[PDB]
RNA sequence: CCAGGGCUACACACGUGCUACAAUGGCGCAUACAAAGAGAAGCGACCUCGCGAGAGCAAGCGGACCUCAUAAAGUGCGUCGUAGUCCGGAUUGGAGUCUGCAACUCGACUCCAUGAAGUCGGAAUCGCUAGUAAUCGUGGAUCAGAAUGCCACGGUGAAUAC
RNA sequence: UCCUCCUAAAGAGUAACGGAGGAGCACGAAGGUUGGCUAAUCCUGGUCGGACAUCAGGAGGUUAGUGCAAUGGCAUAAGCC
């Protein structure tokens, strides 16, 4: 149980276990056991060491925690820096797909402050 | 070991030749290696500077020497005789093993590494860097640790410039830019 | 976002564009088209759109490429 | 007047205590049989009764250092438990000073407050947090056991 | 040295992953496999793949199929 | 009369709602049962392509025949074993589909990833007496496109009223 | 009542309701001896770290320090282990 960053849950479900990594959820989970040869009920502390090696590079053919996180900082500071209306918008902290201020946007906009 | 005997063999003949030199001890030699860092944390948490001397120990193989503060300062709220910084000095064998064990691996383990500056001599060859974090060394194991804490690593030599300096280091295969 | 094929944009621009390229930089034009994207001959132009009421001179940089031209031009004033 | 002022680390929600049967013996037959019951996150459940009939060694099985004869107790998988024991001889030894015993605790905290503070908030001073551990008298070691439940 | 205030030293073989055996003195307790040393770092092999980071007039190209 | 913008702005407050905080539940597999209504510059099977929104071809129907249109809770099998979780779905990055001259302001929907607050809610306050409350789905208008709203239909189906 | 400087006129002393500050202690080591060491403050280089914490070189040199006010002294240190 040891991914790029960590595959801390053991007694879990191999499908599941490796959606902590920062990139794959479930499909991708799936795609990536499916091309394993591994069934997706089996526990990740039960499976031999034969078949970690061989999710190590599977895992690697995509984007995953160390770099994927830069990779979207730079899309975000792209817009800051480029000036578009999604980056004023993600310079002040408001809602960039155009929903409503007036009343929602608690989520985008945190804790209320009279 | 390998890093000194190299230096005798090669980097002697490389700087006599490159600097038309008339001796074989006017070629600067390294003299001493100095890793400190200044916790500054441990006005409170004194167990803080232990798990820093615990760390510089484990980087390199000597106990460290715990230095206190030398002026009271009300800046920072310490006073005179404070316990602050940590302090190691490398001579001779274990100096040219931590050289060798730093610019071999623990340099390439750097997150993102570019180079480092050639600029940052103090104008009389000395040398100073500062690693930033203490997980990158081989002697430890990304997970004993809790901080971020960095050392300050200070390569002294006898030369008499830091162009010679530069010289120097730059014999010994140091990631310059 | 808008079709499969057929980035779409306004001919007055358009071929106002093909004008400009020519002449090379010069005086900034005013356009009220918004809804007409950037295209890679527009780049390093100082082209100026309309937010409601006034023209304010944007200069196409490289990376408004995909972006269209009233991305730039925000129409409320806030504080 | 101590100030004393106990927190909460972590706040679980459902129900804590859930035991089912304990049957609990040393010598004769069973203090008690069944004893069935649920907390739900409530406050106290004062046990009481006489002396001997066993509250203290019922107390022992549901903190777990004396497991029953045959039964399940279990707790959430979020509690802390903080014990107060009937007699505390045990913890009182070592011969550590006040401040070293008070300090062996404590999550992440400085050395100098939140450790010497906890300690002046009930009646020590500086005079007392170099005395040994193991010579406090009663109300006070008492006291040095409410600061360890509070910083825990 | 000062006689049992330091801990342990002795040699333990520092190898990479691509071969390049390193006897290197040091205090783990056990020998330990890395990433590549300096002599196969990527350092003056990327200086060029690293700085790429850029790049939409050629995407929207791609995009211009018509 | 025309183009562009606004009605969609946000330190905040109130009213009406939707989705939840889970285990009489989520998820995967297989299998049942409805009512009502609309459709001609409109509903558009079947087949092929696409993981999917959808695209190509395209009969039938201005209709008890043809399309919308698979109803969903349910039932049986397995797993998850009370964790902020295989609950939750906000927000955000990337890639798209279709109406439309035109999707930045400011559409809907699909895919990959991220995946927050929330673990039954203070003073106070609202609805309901039987096929009702609760709960699950379906359709129509306005409509090029654009509802968690409005109007309407059925499935399951209570407790209590000294 | 006691201590330090000036008035006090280059030996000592020298008054005023003349000009300025302190004391009624501390220490079982802050005493004895042996061995060892030299400060303030500025420059550059350096991870958090900033004008100022700690580290390395340079200048500077006693401008620091002396349990406590001032005067005299102190490197052979009377200063620091
Ligand atoms: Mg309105
Ligand atoms: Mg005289
Ligand atoms: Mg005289
Ligand atoms: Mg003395
Ligand atoms: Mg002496
Ligand atoms: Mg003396
Ligand atoms: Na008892």
């Amino acid at each position: 149980a040891r991914i790029a960053g960590i595959n801390i849950p053991d007694h879990k479900h191999a499908v599941i276990a490796l959606t902590s990594i920062y990139g794959v959820g479930k499909t991708r989970s799936k795609a990536i056991l499916a091309a394993a040869g591994i069934a997706e009920d089996v526990k990740i502390s039960e499976l031999s060491e034969g078949q970690i090696d061989t999710l190590r590079d599977e895992v690697a053919k995509f984007v995953v925690e160390g770099d994927l996180r830069r990779e979207i900082s730079m899309s975000i500071k792209r817009l800051m820096d480029l000036g578009c209306y999604r980056g004023l918008r993600h310079r002040r902290g408001l809602p960039v797909r155009g929903q409503r201020t007036k009343t929602n946007a608690r989520t985008r906009k945190g804790p209320r402050k009279p | 070991a390998k890093l000194h005997d190299y230096y005798k063999d090669e980097v002697v003949k490389k700087l006599m030749t490159e600097f038309n030199y008339n001796s074989v001890m006017q070629v600067p030699r390294v003299e001493k290696i100095t890793l400190n860092m200044g916790v500054g944390e441990a006005i409170a948490d004194k167990k803080l500077l232990d798990n820093a001397a615990a760390d510089l120990a484990a980087i390199s193989g000597q106990k460290p020497l715990i230095t206190k503060a030398r002026k009271s300062v009300a800046g920072f709220k310490i006073r005179q005789g404070y316990p602050i910084g940590c302090k190691v000095t490398l001579r001779g064998e274990r100096m040219w093993e931590f050289f060798e064990r730093l610019i071999t691996i623990a340099v390439p383990r750097i997150r993102d590494f570019r180079g480092l500056s050639a600029k940052s001599f103090d104008g009389r060859g000395n040398y100073s860097m500062g690693v930033r974090e203490q997980i990158i060394f081989p002697e430890i194991d990304y997970d004993k640790v809790d901080r971020v804490r960095g050392l300050d690593i200070t390569i002294t030599t006898t030369a008499k410039s830091d162009e010679e300096g530069r010289a120097l280091l730059a014999a010994f295969d140091f990631p310059f830019r | 976002r808008s079709l499969k094929k057929g980035p779409f944009i306004d001919l007055h621009l358009l071929k106002k564009v093909e004008k400009a390229v020519e002449s090379g930089d010069k005086k900034p034009l005013r356009t009220w088209s918004r809804r007409s994207t950037i295209f890679p001959n527009m780049i390093g132009l100082t082209i100026a759109v309309h937010n409601g009421r006034q023209h304010v001179p944007v200069f196409v940089t490289d990376e408004m490429v995909g972006h269209k031209l009233g991305e730039f031009a925000p129409t409320r004033t806030y504080r | 007047n101590p100030f004393i002022r106990f927190e909460q680390d972590k706040k679980l929600f459902r129900n804590a205590l859930e035991v089912e049967g304990l049957t609990k013996g040393f010598d004769n037959g069973p203090l008690f049989k069944n004893l069935n019951l649920l907390l739900e996150v409530g406050e106290k459940l004062a046990v009481l009764g006489t002396n001997g009939v066993g509250k203290s060694t019922l107390l022992k099985t549901l903190v777990g250092d004396l497991q029953p004869d045959s039964g399940t107790v279990k707790w959430s998988e979020n509690a802390r438990i903080g014990y107060y024991a009937q007699d505390h001889e045990y913890e009182f030894e070592n011969d550590l000073t006040v401040f070293e015993w008070m300090s062996q605790w404590k999550q992440e905290g400085d050395d100098e407050q939140a450790v010497r503070s906890i300690l002046g908030r009930l009646l020590f001073s500086q005079d007392d947090i170099k005395k040994p551990a193991k010579v406090l008298s009663g109300g006070e070691k008492g006291r040095m056991l409410f600061g360890k439940l509070m910083m825990q | 040295m000062k006689k049992d205030i330091h801990p342990k030293y002795e040699e333990i073989t520092a190898s990479c992953s691509c071969g390049n055996v390193m006897k290197i003195r040091s205090t783990v307790g056990h020998d330990l496999n890395l990433d590549v040393c300096s002599k196969c770092h990527p350092f003056f092999t990327g200086k060029q793949r690293d700085v790429a980071t850029g790049g939409r007039v050629d995407r929207f190209n791609k995009r211009f199929n018509i």
